[PDB]
């Protein structure tokens, strides 16, 4: 009369990229990324060219690209109607993904750093999720982009109103709440290359609410962590193999040094170990030539070993590594690899999530907070009640505030460190400089180095 | 070799915005000639000239992050550049407090989780001058 | 695209039913119909017509002739001296084929008049009046009218539309093909007292001038055919659903509460039907009729479903719940995919038929479990390789004989046998299951919504059909609409398992090269049965080692037999990890049992059942245990427990207790695994240590902690551990000592658990637990020990056996002043009474089985004793009582208990054709062939079911035992 299936015992529980993305090309997906790399993580300041025609300093032209617009999507039409008409795969190089051809929208988002966050190349889709009306309903509010779904189980933690059609950025790392607002009236985009400048207008720009996260952060010294970086360079190393021109294929080992600075030289050579061998001396001397019993692998396997949404889990790792490791509990639990954990784990129904704690990455009432509490005089439907309809509240209340057009107005020890130093001056002098410290920032890190290499002896 | 795209956002005066919006829209070379960036050795400053008249410009950055998606069909959506800085025409003056969109005004004050304990490599420096000396002494101290 | 194999096309057609008349059982009425010829110089035009007699026929108030002739009446002259099967067959498929609406015949054969050839030259409307009477219907109208006194309302008198596929010919004049779509306006003149429930929406109900009838107006603006209309005429109790407000449950008087609590759980099978599939409930309203002496348990028309009311439960049954749940999906599921939208064909059944059943496993699938799910596909294929492998194959979609394998033409649905037409409907929706295997899921619900849009833009136009042929499906038109929306055309997998009919069988041995630490896996096919076919694709392959689970895929060509797959490590033996399973989990396993030097724990050869397959493995007993023990799948646990049978060691017994006394295993493993214990328990006697199998675990897990013989009072609410608890004694019985008698312990312990069952304090009904007691008291019984042929009295009686006799006399009884459910104590002990004179104990004798078949009992109760009266006359040769039987086919008002007698007379024949029997006269082939010919002429199931029986008993040649 009932369920009776053990499922929770049994079952405990499409995006194409582009050729450089599913390919992990070095441009896009870094093999590297140093500290003041992973403080500047998905923001990238804008560099000054050392050669070029904007390395020469001076007032610089932009460039209008509307022919050229227009020019390639009439050629990328003709190609669509020339194999059939059906719907075609278009990004097939780097410089498909450029900025200056194509319809460019913005999408804005609302945490500052975000649990999983895709990398230049990769696709995402845009699906609006509409719940019909009780009975009749007129249809779907049409929408500009992307296609219509008729969710009748909530995709996200709340559950939509009927009649209420919600986009959301879907692919396999997360799916978040999008929210279509114009374009001020002042702002245009310029990219800017090597050669010039060019500008194009926007119309389109989405806010992209709270992620709920599809893939699972790896942990640092995790298992498989340890095993993404280990793929990652067995992958790197069979592309270099590839791309070698030698009869018998043949790589250098400094160039595996170039690309993975922090790696010691002990596991490289693990990696080359298998498939690889040195030859000192005669020909292809100093040089890692391929084994001929060796297979190299085809393109598709080299494929199959890294996918570039692990590639992502591990940066946002990383970068979290890094943001935690500068910032000296709560802010542990803030971690994607713990946070990503309970929404997967909540997702299952293994355990529910406290909506309002840390977590939250407005730091105010509105957003989630995805840290794991027990499902556990009710002790059942009350529990999981309450946490339902703080979801939904929740959802309700982040819909709003980001959808207003609405004009927003603009708005232990208590001891400071003192340090004497004794210098020699030019001649003969021996001059002693007191310093004080009073910035308790400055001071945190200072005296962490002096009481480590106080133990370093 | 491949050098990812830099792309960012221009925010002009509303009336040379609508000059520019209009020469753009129209497609001509003829803008070519009329808006230049000229992007000065600080980094963080800039003139804008609309027309050949001059505006004092400033690269700031943006408490959001930013993502240009490009499409062929509006269905699926790739993503080209990431944004984070915007070159406003009219450090911590180098930084921008609100978003661009509406719902996201105050953003660094009211929608950003902070989580505290330039400083490093203040600290890197003192540890460079202690390095450098013979005699160090060191006290954590009180009012005084 | 359609073409119509008629000359013409019907618009409208207006059906009007007066008089109808309960003790004459009789109904007069007229036909309306309107239609358009498409050729001119129509002349004849060719109707559909049983059982009715034509009175006249005007064809636009013009009197016309018309002549009458049913071929299949009789179906070969009388005089004729053929006794042969494949003659009749040829016949039956010749006259049946004669009277086809899908071609262009008919039974009917109306003239146009002359003056009119001037209209239907050039192409205009003809309206066709027919009046006509059915004076004493035998089939399509069945009157149940009780002989209790007072008006009939009062006595509970009424009217309900049976027969199967295209039988609406047997109660009004049509075109009775599932092509000919028109709109519909059915009128019917009933009492006052009574309700007339028909297809469409009801528009109004006026009173007559005497104000002791009325007129039920029902109208069908959506274009159905004729084969969908029916009708339900009767005193009935009306209960709107109080949570969907367009749907009318409609009971028999006194069985409001019932219908309450059975009716509550269909808003959730439509919410369901139409949150998978996107397009709403396409007709206005929908209407549950629940009626008594019902054709099939479950018929679903245009609009409406008739039910039987052996279905409605009350709330403290169980064990009825989910049957009538899932009898309540699939109705809703055949409201969607076999009336909105309908065959083109005769082929493209397979079509409806498959999708049907496909979108009611995942109803399923969604409400009582994945596991559930795949226990229920295991089973279905299961069922259809042991049919395909008995006899031929089943071929969905033939063309037009295609199948010559079997005794019966496949040409038309009224001629297949009904054990086809079952596993046809099987073979269809595990086919689906596969083409959602090829093409996933999302693009199959997208092909199903796109049918469903098409048929839903045509069922709104008034244009005669110039787009009403859009709500009829065909297979070229599936393929198109799956290759619209997949881009992948799936032609070879449709011509291996829909155009081929056959499945495939797999013979599977490993190999473990050590050296080169290699799996070397040696597949062969056996072809050259007779339901076989050769399987040349792709095979998945899941190998469980040390390391984890890994999925393989072989390429099997026709010369291909060992396929050399690499095996991975066996460092989780250096030291102590868990073993990563087929999940994400990982468990500790105890790894004495295995070798030292294979890593791999267990292989299963195709386990998502990707093709219509049947595997023999031969694995390793350790790699059995292990399997049922880790394997997070209940297909593979089922099957590890069938082929634990074989290996009857201790560490098996081991492993099927530990599978029993697991909670968080699927119950319907355990449930295997009682049996499976029984068995081996049977196989090691003089092994066997303490007490026998299950007996503890019963006392540890159902009984008290301070009394351990005394059973704990009922409370049966959590569902899993009362399956277990109702399924244990039953194979505990099944236990024997080694002078092959069920042990005195264990036959103790039943009857402990009969004598102190208590049942006042649970919820639920106790009639389920106490019908599977006795059962299990009918298992305990072992053939008597009779010396020189003495007679079976009341003293020389077994003394174990009194007891069981005491106790299904008191049961007996005790049902015959408080009864139970469904009177399953009743079935139970009847069951029971044949179980003890299959043996020598009771007497032979029928009486008992003779009395219990009367009309007047409950169904159940009848069938029960019908099949003792069968297997009585299978085993003492009676002639009397097989007369009996066959005088109880011909003449019996319920036509289900006709179609169950010929159906157990076929199981349970009463001698085969290799058989030399004292009832093998020419006198009862001369019957056999005129129950054939004559006889069961009314009802199509009949003459199938007789057809089988000729078959079982004489074959497909001349029957032997004649001159």
């Amino acid at each position: 009369p009932w369920n009776l299936s053990n499922d929770e015992y049994y079952y405990p529980k499409i995006i194409q990229h582009s050729i450089p993305a599913v390919e992990l090309r070095q441009p896009f997906f870094p093999t590297h990324m140093g500290p003041i790399k992973l403080r500047q993580f998905h923001r990238p300041p804008l560099k000054k060219y050392s050669f070029g025609a904007l390395s020469q300093p001076g007032p610089h032209s932009v460039q209008p690209l509307l022919k050229h617009i227009k020019k390639k999507a009439k050629m990328r039409e003709q190609e669509r109607q020339a194999s059939g008409g059906g719907e075609m795969f278009f990004m097939r190089t780097p410089q498909d993904l450029t900025g200056k051809d194509g319809d460019l929208i913005l999408a804005e988002y609302s945490e500052e750093n975000g649990p999983l966050m895709m990398q230049v190349g990769m696709a995402t889709k845009i699906k609006n999720y509409y719940k019909r009306k009780p009975g009749k309903d007129p249809g779907a509010p049409d929408c500009k982009y992307g296609e219509t779904v008729y969710c009748h189980t909530s995709p996200f933690l709340g559950s939509l109103h009927p009649g209420q059609l919600l986009q959301a950025f879907e692919n396999n790392l997360f799916r978040a709440p999008i929210y279509l607002h114009k374009m001020p009236e002042t702002d245009f985009l310029i990219i800017r290359t090597r050669q010039g400048y060019y500008i194009r207008e926007l119309v389109d720009i989405f806010v992209v609410g709270q992620q709920c996260p599809l893939f699972e952060v790896p942990g640092p010294n995790s298992k498989r962590a340890n095993t993404h970086i280990r793929d990652f360079l067995q992958v790197f190393i069979y592309r270099l193999f590839w791309k070698s021109k030698d009869r018998p294929r043949r790589i250098r080992m400094e160039d595996i040094k170039k690309a993975f600075p922090s790696h010691s030289e002990s596991s490289i050579r693990k990696r080359l170990k298998l498939c690889a061998d040195f030859k000192r001396t005669g020909m292809d001397s100093n040089w890692w030539v391929l084994k001929s019993d060796f297979r190299l692998p085809t393109e598709e396997e080299i494929r199959a070993m890294v996918s570039p949404e692990q590639c992502c889990a591990y940066y946002s790792m990383i970068a979290a590594e890094q943001r935690l490791k500068d910032a000296g509990d709560d802010e542990v639990r803030t971690a994607p690899w713990n946070t990503t954990r309970a929404f997967i784990a909540a997702m299952k129904g293994k355990c529910l999530l406290e909506v309002t704690g840390v977590a939250d990455p407005t730091g105010c009432g509105e957003g989630f907070s995805y840290v794991k509490i027990p499902n556990k005089r009710f002790s059942v439907a009350e529990h999981q009640e309450r946490y339902k309809e703080e979801c939904q509240r929740i959802f309700d209340l982040q819909n709003k505030v980001l959808s207003s057009t609405e004009v927003l107005s603009t708005d232990a020890t208590g001891r400071c460190l003192k340090i004497y130093r004794t210098f020699r001056d030019e001649e003969g002098k021996e001059y002693v400089r007191c310093e004080t410290v009073r910035k308790p920032a400055v001071i945190d890190a200072y005296v962490r180095i002096r009481t480590t290499k106080d133990e370093e002896f | 070799p491949h050098e990812l795209e830099s792309q960012f956002i221009l925010r002009l005066p509303p009336e040379y915005a609508s000059t520019v919006r209009r020469a753009v829209q129209s497609g001509h070379v003829n803008l070519k000639d009329r808006l230049t960036i000229e992007l000065h050795p600080d980094g963080r400053h800039g003139i804008v000239r609309v027309d050949r008249v001059p505006l004092a410009s400033k690269l700031v950055d943006l408490p959001c992050v930013m993502e240009s998606l490009k499409t062929i069909d509006k269905k699926t959506f790739y993503k080209t550049a990431d944004i984070c800085q915007m070159l406003v025409s009219t450090e911590k003056k180098f930084i921008w407090n609100h978003g661009i969109t509406l719902p996201l005004k105050n953003v660094r004050k009211r929608r950003f989780r902070k989580t505290a304990k330039d400083v490093e490599k203040e600290v890197k420096r003192l540890l460079s001058t202690d390095a450098e000396a013979v005699s160090t002494r060191w006290e954590i101290i009180a009012e005084d | 695209g359609f073409e119509s194999p008629r000359p013409y096309k019907l618009t409208h057609q207006v059906v009007c039913i007066n008089n109808i008349n309960f003790q004459r059982k009789s109904v007069v009425g007229f036909v309306e119909l309107t239609i358009f010829p498409t050729v001119a110089n129509l002349n004849r035009i060719k109707l559909n017509s049983k059982q009715c007699r034509i009175y006249r026929v005007r064809i636009n108030d013009l009197e016309a002739a018309f002549i009458y002739n049913d071929p299949t009446l009789e179906v070969c002259h009388s005089e004729s001296k053929q006794r042969n099967l494949n003659y009749f067959s040829n016949a039956y498929a010749a006259a049946v084929s004669a009277v086809d609406p899908d071609a262009g015949n008919g039974e009917l054969c109306i003239k146009v008049p002359s003056e009119l050839w001037k209209h239907v030259d050039e192409l205009k409307v003809l309206k066709i009046h027919i009046n006509f009477s059915l004076d004493q219907p035998k089939g399509g109208l069945h009157f149940v009218v009780p002989s209790v006194e007072g008006s009939m309302a009062e006595r509970g008198a009424h009217v309900f539309s049976c027969g199967y596929q295209n039988s609406t010919r047997f109660w009004f004049p049509c075109v009775d093909s599932y092509s000919e779509l028109c709109t519909w306006k059915l009128e019917f003149t009933v009492d006052a007292a009574m309700v007339a429930v028909s297809n469409g929406d009801l528009v109004e109900t006026v009173y007559t001038h005497d104000m002791r009838k009325k007129t039920f107006h029902y109208m069908l603006t959506i274009p159905t055919a004729a084969s969908n209309i029916s009708l339900a005429i009767g005193p009935f109790e009306i209960l709107v659903d109080p949570y969907m407000h367009e749907v009318t449950h409609f009971c028999l008087p006194q069985l409001l509460p019932l219908l309450k609590h059975t009716t509550s759980y269909l808003h959730e099978v439509f919410e369901f039907y139409e949150e998978i599939l996107t397009c709403r409930y396409p007709y206005s309203c929908f209407k549950t009729v629940f009626i008594d002496e019902a054709y099939v348990e479950v018929a679903a028309y245009a609009s409406m479903s008739i039910f039987s009311t052996n279905l409605l439960h009350s709330a403290m049954i169980i064990d009825e719940t989910p049957l009538t749940r899932r009898c309540l999906a699939q109705s809703l599921a055949q409201q969607f995919f076999g009336c909105f939208i309908s065959r083109m064909s005769w082929s493209d059944e397979w079509v409806l038929k498959g999708i049907s059943g496909y979108i009611y496993g995942l109803w399923m699938k969604k409400t009582f479990g994945v596991n559930e799910y795949r226990h229920w596909i295991k089973e279905e294929l299961d069922k259809i390789v042991a049919y395909e492998l008995k006899t031929g194959g089943v071929l969905l979609h033939p063309i037009f004989n295609p199948a010559s394998h079997l005794h019966f033409s496949i040409k038309h649905p009224h001629t297949l046998s009904w054990e086809y037409y079952s596993m046809f409907q099987c073979k269809a929706h595990l086919v689906m299951r596969l083409i959602e295997n090829r093409i996933s899921m999302e693009f199959m619900l997208q092909v199903f919504n796109k049918l469903l849009s098409l048929a839903s833009t045509a069922s709104s136009q008034k244009f005669q059909s110039h787009m009403w042929s859009q709500m009829l499906v065909s297979t070229s038109g599936f393929l198109k609409s799956i290759s619209n929306v997949s881009g992948k055309d799936i032609q070879p997998l449709i011509k291996q398992w829909v155009d081929q009919s056959g499945v495939v069988k797999f013979y599977g041995s490993f190999a473990f090269n050590r050296k080169r630490n290699v799996l070397e896996l040696e597949i062969k096919q056996d072809y050259t049965s007779p339901g076989t076919q050769k399987y040349v694709g792709p095979l998945k392959v899941t190998v469980q080692e040390l390391d984890g689970s890994f999925n393989h895929t072989l390429q099997i060509e026709e010369n291909s037999l060992k396929h050399d797959i690499p095996c991975h490590s066996k460092s989780r033996r250096n030291k102590k990890k868990k073993i990563p399973l087929m999940n994400g989990e990982e468990v500790d396993m105890d790894l004495s049992a295995m070798d030292a030097d294979s890593p791999l724990l267990w292989i299963r050869i195709d386990p998502d059942m990707s093709v219509l397959r049947k595997v023999e493995f031969e694995q390793a007993d350790f790699m059995w245990q292990y399997q049922l023990r880790y394997e997070r799948d209940v297909v593979a646990q089922q099957e590890s427990i069938l082929a634990l049978e074989k290996f009857p060691t201790p560490a098996s017994r081991l492993a099927l207790t530990d599978i029993l006394e697991q909670e968080q295993c699927f119950y319907r493993v355990r449930m295997s695994a009682c049996f499976c214990l029984a068995k081996i328990a049977n196989s090691m006697v003089s092994t066997w240590t303490g007490p026998p199998a299950m007996k503890s675990l019963f006392t540890r897990m159902f009984c008290c902690k301070s009394c351990p013989n005394i059973v704990k009072t009922n409370n049966f609410m959590s569902f899993q551990s009362y399956f277990l608890q109702k399924t244990m004694p039953v194979a505990m019985a099944l236990l024997r000592d080694v002078h092959n008698l069920c042990p005195k312990e264990v036959l103790t312990f039943i009857l402990d658990l009969i004598k102190y069952n208590d049942n006042r304090k649970n919820k639920f009904s106790d009639n389920y637990y106490r019908a599977e007691m006795i059962d299990a008291l009918a298992n305990s019984v072992t053939p008597a020990v009779s010396v020189n042929n003495e007679v079976r009295t009341l003293d020389n009686l077994n003394p174990d056996v009194r007891l069981i006799l005491e106790e299904i006399t008191r049961f007996l009884n005790m049902e015959k002043l408080l009864p139970s459910y469904r009177h399953t104590i009743t079935v139970s002990c009847l069951r029971a009474i044949r179980v003890l004179q299959k043996n020598g104990h009771v007497p032979s004798d029928p009486a008992l089985f003779k009395s219990y078949a009367e009309y007047g009992h409950f169904v159940d109760i009848r069938i029960a004793a019908l099949e003792a009266v069968v297997d009585y006359t299978k085993v003492d040769r009676s002639y009397e009582e097989l007369q009996w039987l066959l005088n109880m086919i011909q003449n019996d008002p319920v036509p289900y208990v006709r179609h169950k007698i010929l159906n157990m007379l076929t199981k349970n024949p009463p001698f085969t054709k290799n058989m030399e029997s004292p009832l093998c006269n020419e006198a009862l082939v001369d019957q056999l062939w005129k129950l054939m010919n004559s006889g069961t002429s009314h009802d199509w199931r009949l003459r199938c079911g007789a057809v089988d029986l000729y078959f079982t008993l004489f074959g497909l040649s001349r029957p032997s035992c004649l001159p």
